């Protein structure tokens, strides 16, 4: 749809802000790299710009020097114009990472990856709220740990690590920006690699929320999650069983990039997130 | 006072007011407040003289030479002046119109700024000024204080005007960041206003009653803080990241 | 009833398909949303941990299913909910019958 | 006692850090008008060494 | 002891990981004038030094 | 101005009140505010769309 | 307004003040509030059910 928006109405706009017009020329993965690489924004303002310094380079290498007036940029030689990838070009590539859970959230200027890390030392058992934490996440990451004492056989620990392992967890943004304490599975995940030592798999966000009995209950606002996912550059999600109810209404060109492995049981979320999981 | 419109050529507007306040005098010149204000501001329009241009540089490479003179190019904000300047060969639809920001200039205390403005009012073959901005009290030495009576204060710009003969000057813009009024609104907003290419035709102060148009001239600002400037100033305003220098 | 009612004139006027109308049961999910809530909590297969108290709250009141985890461990009492004691004065209550 | 390199947009400065530290318990001390983020980084430079 | 003349800017985590900087220019502007001759970077700030 | 309070199209007690900014005026012209007060309030209700 | 204040049937204690504002009159309404206010407040007065 950002392509879309491009090839319509934005691209002719630049190119006749700047003159060029019957100059310059622009293919697919020139407006998709100029997406998936210089902006992670929520909306179209960055690609105005970022189209914008196309046209102005544009000008000077033809100013200079004018030579052709057919100019097509495509997806090799764009640096020249614009310089270094400032993101990933590809969030397929970030590589199993420890305490690292890739929450998916609303903060209320546009999607994020709300990614808590969570840090297990040696110690007394006692949690510790980082980050600027409220009592939330000390209390969902409090269900994930009876959940996971009713659980230790599996995991590879041992049957009283809660006396002896004190918790330190990092949460960027430490209270709910949506008014939600959503990343229930998010802190499951956190602290079941952060405990099991193990690395929580990169490339699939997953959001949620867990009770003590071990559930993966529903959640609000399912499209907005969906679409942070959509931006930031994420491709699976895992959402709760409950919500196949809300997802039918969804306008079918959201869909049409996400791979949904359904949840209603933690540990069925838990099998998916980590590669070695006890 | 009275031959001085038509000693002094003028835009059909700046004509006008000019005709105007000639007509307000004639009077008691030592008090009377409508005939004091009416003489300043007969002054301080018709002897700025119009009609009349500096060279407007078509030629980046005349630009390229002159700027690096100065101090040396430096590497990168050569560069991004080299593009501003690009797509200034580059006008749509064959009129001069800008659609775009005035490169407002930010860097650490003690860099060439005004080697920078002069250096451009050189290579753009223009006349440079720079009017009172860092630091000022209220919208006199910025913007206009209203008339119909003596007490109001004339602007800097229009004192940069009766200084120039020309249409398009370079006007330094310092320390935008410390821009002050007391009067109730900011000046920002004539910032934000002027530099859209249209506005500034349309443009007048608590002083300038019929458009004084300021239509033909490019504007450049300096400040020197990386945080805090009005929002409206993040439209219309191109942040160019000066750098300090080091021992070579 | 407003939803339905909005509705309603949307599929009017794309083009009337009659003079007068009737909505039934069932004829409810077109106008509006998915069906909020299922209906009567009965059909619920009964849980294997918890029930479910009435409750006060004072908007007027609602349910509550007050979740209980029997951690194997040390002997002890949490409170989750961030409750007052009097939570725990009532568990250890129950607790005290029970033992 | 580590030095700190910082910009300020004052024209350009420097910082040093000073630590005392004192026979305790845990209990970290933080003076100089240090930030909150200078305190949850302190956390987590402890945290690192534990 | 510490080293002397080696200067220093980064980022730590709770896992204890450079997280990359900005402005990294500006620091060797406010920081080079103080001639530390060697100064220790995140690794992924090469995107600037280029 | 006299002139446009008719051809400013208004309703009635605003035509009304408009003769009376007229009325108040007409012996301050040069003046601090007691001018320029009215005379801008005369601007804006006629430049306001009716 | 001298007859709105005879036709309600009021409390003297009312149409004293009321005669008052009878009395404070042959003011200014453009220069000032000074007519205003007395005859809005006195139309409060008449208005209200006794």
């Amino acid at each position: 749809e950002k392509q879309a928006i491009a090839r319509q109405y934005l691209w002719p706009k630049q190119v006749r802000e700047s003159g060029m017009e019957g100059r310059i020329e622009v293919t697919d993965a020139a407006i998709l790299r100029v997406i998936s690489e210089y902006t992670r924004e929520a909306g179209v303002r960055g690609l105005e710009r970022e189209l914008g310094k196309i046209a102005r380079k544009g000008a000077k290498f033809w100013l200079e020097g004018a030579w052709e007036g057919l100019r097509t940029i495509d997806a090799s030689d764009i640096p020249t114009y614009l310089g270094i990838p400032r993101y990933r070009p590809d969030k397929a590539e970030t590589e199993p990472q420890v305490g690292t859970a890739q929450g998916l959230a609303w903060t209320p200027v546009g999607g994020t990856l709300l990614t808590i890390e969570v840090a297990a030392v040696p110690g007394s058992g006692k949690l510790s709220l980082t980050g600027q934490l409220g009592e939330v996440m000390k209390e969902s990451a409090q269900a994930a740990l009876t959940y996971l004492r009713a659980h230790t056989q599996d995991y590879g620990l041992p049957e009283d690590f809660y006396n002896k392992v004190d918790l330190h967890v990092h949460v960027p943004d430490g209270a709910t920006p949506k008014d939600g304490p959503s990343a229930g599975i998010t802190m499951a995940t956190a602290i079941a690699s952060a405990l099991s030592r193990r690395p929580a798999r990169m490339d699939i966000a997953m959001t949620g929320e867990v009770s003590l009995r071990g559930k993966v209950m529903p959640i609000g606002g399912v499209k907005e999650k969906l679409l942070a996912a959509h931006q930031a550059g994420i491709h699976k999600i895992v959402l709760p069983k409950d919500n196949e109810a809300q997802l039918e209404e969804l306008p079918k060109e959201v869909l049409e990039g996400l791979e949904i492995k359904l949840v209603e049981d933690v540990g069925e979320v838990l099998e998916y997130l980590l590669l070695p999981e006890p | 006072l009275r031959k001085k419109i038509e000693e002094v050529g003028m835009p059909e507007a700046v004509k006008t007011k000019a005709l105007k306040e000639l007509d307000r005098l004639e009077r008691m010149q030592q008090g009377s407040p409508e005939a004091t204000v009416a003489r300043t501001y007969l002054d301080w329009l018709t002897e700025v003289p119009w009609s009349k241009a500096d060279p407007e540089v078509l030629d980046i490479n005349h630009t390229r030479q002159v700027l690096d003179e100065d101090h040396y190019g430096l590497k990168d904000v050569k560069e991004r002046i080299l593009e501003y300047l690009a797509v200034r060969q580059l006008t749509q639809g064959l009129d001069v119109r800008n659609k775009a920001p005035i490169l407002v200039l930010v860097g650490p205390p003690g860099v060439g700024k005004t080697s920078l403005g002069r250096s451009i009012a050189r290579s753009m073959n223009r006349k440079f000024h720079r009017i009172s901005l860092g630091g000022v009290r209220d919208e006199a030495e910025i913007r206009g204080h209203r008339r119909t009576y003596i007490g109001a204060m004339p602007g800097k710009l229009i004192h940069a005007m009766k200084q120039v003969g020309v249409i398009n000057p370079v006007i330094l813009l310092d320390e935008i960041d410390k821009m002050s009024s007391d009067w109730r609104g900011d000046p920002a907003s004539a910032m934000l206003e002027v530099l859209d290419p249209e506005q500034n035709n349309t443009f007048t102060d608590h002083y300038l009653d019929v458009p004084y148009d300021l239509s033909k001239v490019f504007f450049i600002t300096t400040a020197n803080t990386l945080q805090t400037i009005p929002r409206p100033l993040l439209d219309r305003m191109e942040v160019i990241e000066i750098p300090g220098y080091t021992n070579m």
